[PDB]
């Protein structure tokens, strides 16, 4: 409750309408009335991040139709 | 109480965590008014996987070269898997 | 500062009334009073910003029943260049 | 440009909001302010087709709440030379 | 700047903590602190109107809960010249 | 202008909007465009506080849709003298 | 042209589509490429407000389903002096 | 020292209570006693950081139970450069 | 030829087998590799147009399963030269 | 001055949030302000440890709902003469 | 020898890993480490189809359980001359 | 030394705890700090094989609870000549 | 202005029609009438986007019941400078 | 460019928007446009086979539902060195 | 290298396909192509084993589905001194 | 161009019948026909890739029909430099 | 049904 | 400062560990070791409140577990001048 | 080579099978047979990679029904510099 | 060397016995024997952080079955610099 | 580094899959094999105990799977000169 001249907007003043009701966090230059009264995670999300924050190649292919001297 | 707060934090990571319960002194006190048998572990209930100056039967307390099973690296898979074996 | 008030009423006494409320309120300067036709009358203002709220929501609740009434309060935060070719710099 | 905007309002203040509006929102000429009587005031832009288009639709939504409110936002895209007599050349 | 923000607390310790948050938190001046009596402080402080408005909102939440609490919080805009004689005009 | 302003946004597109609003919506000067890695764009203004105040509240409005959107809106009236080594003074 | 046309994206694949499908829809000006972060790539065109109106719509349209797709489409058809600082004269 | 340690207590005989355990407590100098008015006494100490929040906290439980008891026990780590002209730099 | 590949994956991993497929696909030469950030690689190949399709559609089957994946795989047969100011000639 | 406190946040509001009230509440200078990538940014005082944990105890309650908040905040009340190295020096 | 053999990981720790394993289980030589973004770090190698063979195995086992881990494992027998360009060397 | 220590971390804050438990409990040498982007902030120590082991088990205790915390600790009591090329020899 | 605008019409009263529409309706430049054959004729105007979309949007309802009607009304924003071989420069 | 791409349409303005399409898909090079008589107009481009059936694709969904529309869109990969005479090699 | 790889096929065209996939995939040289009645050709690639290996898996991969398809794919790692009589040492 | 294009078919007839075609239907230049034996009997085309495919595509079409079939069709759209020796080097 | 690399587009090309 | 912290422990080896870790925890000086008789050894250091809050924690933690353990840790913030003289200054 | 392939057997005669497989099996060299002790017998084989991998399994195969057995199969495709003093380089 | 290792022991024939097997162990140095008193007696040695861990865990052993016994063995392989007043530096 | 460190194993395999484990595993050199004979084998190494430690114990990590497994792993950490002359002691 502050006494005094009020910067708050009233319905008589127009202008400062425009953005008005915008929440801003730390200290409000305006009355609450307009403004109102956790954040845990990244809220952009990556492509590296979207997976998580098998070996591929030539020897890969052909599973069964080669045949020869076997490797292990 | 009011103003700024020194007082211990458990969100705030760091020195003020530390000790509690343990320590008499603390501003907390005042206010508060108003393990082996043997350091060795037993020679024939254990084998050491290294002998020698590899042994860890003694508990050494300390910065001591030993690994927790967090840390990676060195020996295990990292020193076991390397070379295929039939 | 650049701030613009602008408080339009049905009549001259409304806007003397609404003038002298803004500029004992906060500290802006009247650079204009206008007449528009139709019994309106702009009264015009320029300070910072806070000043210009404070004086435009002064002469909003002065003026709204003094005579015919109060028509428009508005606050212009920053004005284009182009606009300020429009407005009084002084009120003679 | 030649495309003419023009956004008329009763009142002075809304004309301010509008021709500040229509000013920002685009590469529009604030070209005139004419009181015309009757407490109806017209505001005039001159730019490009797309600019002139892009400002005075601002503009009507920026002073159709400002004080008594829009009469007007009209666009002439081309303005035949014998109107350009009785358009204003420069803001007075 | 020449507008004033006054918040009165019931106690020195209420006023000191209002007295610190206004300064830290806009771009005012301290002018002075008053000991009014019945165990009322009163903390002033000279700044623009913007300014002002922020210090005193950041005081009274900052002393509403310190010590018995806050009396009153008010901003003054333009102070006229005669009042300037009861206000502490303070090195202090 | 001591007062900071600052809009964080997913995006460069809002922040770029942002900047807009705030520069048109008082008399702010446009100091910082950072990207703080990850997709977070902060647009950094100084003005007076009611100018700050009003140029953020338009800001916050205008890039809330646009793109991704705003991450926070943040008013500091008054920075200490240390912060402000950690504060751009001219957009690159 | 002054008006800015800015299509965000998640990638510089769409990106690059949606600057070929832009400059080839209208006159527009490809005026710069910024790797935002966290994979989000900006295209900027100027031209006129007609120009940056029918480019846009055609690069929204054109980079939707190219890669992982728009963050934004958006068009300021005049911007701030003070935000031509953050904003590329020429694409690198 | 630089923090400020301050207990208001409903008369002097709770306040000497608490200037004795604060000053006691911890390394804190003794930098003020005010009478208020209506019976408040405020105690003013400059130490430490640390050593205040220990002076504050023994000052607290000191004189909680004592006469009329503690109004408010508060901190100020850091007060800014004025606040420091309203407040004792030695005992009366 | 000047058609234009362009394939985005989540890694280089991904992006290297894609590269490897698409220039041993068809007579396309590499033009660039681009970091985009948030892990995305693009690499860019310039062909006549069925030489591009062809070496497209063997990156695009090559890569679509190694690493994280395939993101784009785009084929854009003439580019605006306003274009070719944002596209690498060259692959260091 | 010893004692390093740390805020790490997700984005630059909160960090120069934190900064704000760390910087304003004790007895810390600023040293540094890393950006680290992902959007994690670290603000970083120097100072003791009174000062510091009660700066980084204010600092945490500042931008814990500003922005996308606090990840991280800790106090290391003697730093060993390595560990310097990869600290920002005060001039940051 | 001019296979080339790869592993992509989320950090450095898991990569450092990867590239100790393969250059201690085959012949191959570490030629490049790279910053994709993201957290993607890639390792390379070139040697010999067998070596390369040996070397992938032995690194993508490594690494699995290391930090954040494995994202690719992927050998190339044969490169094109053309990848030869967007491929490190030495590790710098 | 030759071993190699390495914690890899969620930020900035878990990594200077860490590279300062690291450096308090053995004579090892911070060689490095990198940031990997995506937020991984590795700590690279080289010292003996016993100091390592002995400094990355006081880090990664250290730093567990720390921030978003640790993602590795791993120790190579010997890299290969070639994984050294990609290893820091000084912090930056 | 390159903008193309193209109304064809079932013989050349509709066209002529068109053709004052569009020259009137905006700041468009007639460029040239073309008798197709089959008693099909085109009236091509180039100006601005905006002016050209202005323009054909009011041809297109001017001929539409004159004589046979319109075939069609089409936009063309920018044309390919191959196109522009096969248009008129200047009518016959 | 040895293969021709054909699209005839019912009119001009199908005709044109399909030489626009056909120039703008691919490296094709617009050589004639032919009045056929009874409203056939014929735009013919001549480019490498992909260019031409990627032109050819895209004029026929460019001009199927502008004017009365397409009659034929067709390629002729190879043309013989006899229908080369019959072939216009500059739009006129 | 002296290990064989050896692709039969049914026909040349899927025998071609396969010395193309060999060559392209792995380090092996193409030896020969022996047309051995009934319409099965075979494909013979002379190598390091594991290039060998790779080379046969990727020409198997590659022309089974080819015409009439693939026969036999066979590597033998080291073949007698009298077997290589038989084999051809360069293709014809 | 290097591509190949080949086409097996059963018989001769069916064959040259094929080549014809696909030679008159794009600019490939026949590399030869070549008898597998066992009735198959292939023609080798070489051309740019788009080229190579749309005769292959004709000559496909137009064997089908004749004789017993087409055997296979298949385009590589680039020879390794090794694969050389096994298709004709002879254009005869 | 032509064999070899396929002018033709799988959906994942854009 | 004048802060007293006492560690006391069941033997020597405790009391170092508790010592080591006082003295890296914070900036406090070791000002002597005391045996007591009876297997008791008191590590007393002095420091700044906060410096001595956080090492006798430090301490306590470190020591709690070594040798047959901990048996005090207690901070003094201010001692009486009197228990200066049964307080050790330097350690022997 | 490179490569080391070993195989251990209880006895010559299994041993001697897996040195002929072996040695039959890939391009291998019998470097030594070691007759270790206790019935146990070494061969070692040093080749490339491929080869040794091939080469080891084909003499696991073979001595493990012959006689006693097989012991043990290992393959280490690139010892230490240090091991290879440990290694024959001939049998004897 | 600076890592200190200490083991304590009840009575002094355990400590003579560790020192001997530290000293043995190892290349540590004795640097003293305390008399804790109750019967507790602490040999410290001193060298590289390898030497001090085998010697301390040889001391062990060695003392565990000499006597009363073995209270402690704990090892400090980074010393602060305040705790070398309270070390012995040679044994006395 | 003299400590060394011996591994035995029953079976050559087994040891030389040890020598090399430990050769790449820590800061080693190997010293010997020898042949105990009864199938039994050791390999010696020898470096910094801490080095040494480690190696030992991968080294038996990874033999003790292979071929008939680790009979025994010990460190000596200062050999007595006397010693010296039955180990092997000749590297080379």
């Amino acid at each position: 409750i502050i006494s005094g001249t009020s910067v708050d907007a009233s319905d008589l003043v127009t202008g400062n309408e425009i953005g008005e009701q915008q929440l801003i966090s730390g200290d409000a230059y305006v009355g609450a009335q307009q403004t109102g009264c956790m954040p845990t995670d990244f809220s952009i999300q990556t492509p590296a991040r979207s997976a998580q924050n098998r070996i591929t190649g030539p020897g890969m292919l052909a599973t069964g139709l080669i045949t020869g001297t076997p490797e292990f | 109480i009011t103003g700024n707060d020194i007082a211990p934090s458990g969100r705030i990571t760091g020195p003020g965590m530390l000790a509690t319960g343990l320590i008499t002194g603390t501003p907390e006190f005042r206010h508060a008014a108003r393990k082996p048998e043997l350091v060795c572990a037993p020679r024939s209930d254990q084998m050491d996987r290294v002998s020698g100056e590899g042994k860890e039967r003694c508990h050494i307390t300390g910065d001591d070269w030993s690994v927790n099973k967090h840390i990676t690296g060195t020996a295990g898979q990292w020193a076991s898997g390397r070379n295929p074996s039939m | 500062g650049i701030a613009l008030g602008m408080i339009e009423t049905r009549g001259l006494v409304p806007a003397i009334e609404a003038a002298d409320a803004m500029t004992k309120a906060a500290e802006v300067r009247l650079v204009g009073r206008q007449f528009v036709g139709g019994g309106y009358v702009t009264v015009l203002v320029r300070g910072e910003t806070g000043a210009v709220n404070a004086a435009v929501r002064a002469g909003a609740d002065a003026c709204e029943r003094v005579g015919d009434g109060l028509v428009a309060a508005h606050i212009i935060a920053r004005v284009h260049s182009e606009v300020e070719n429009i407005l009084p710099k002084a009120p003679q």
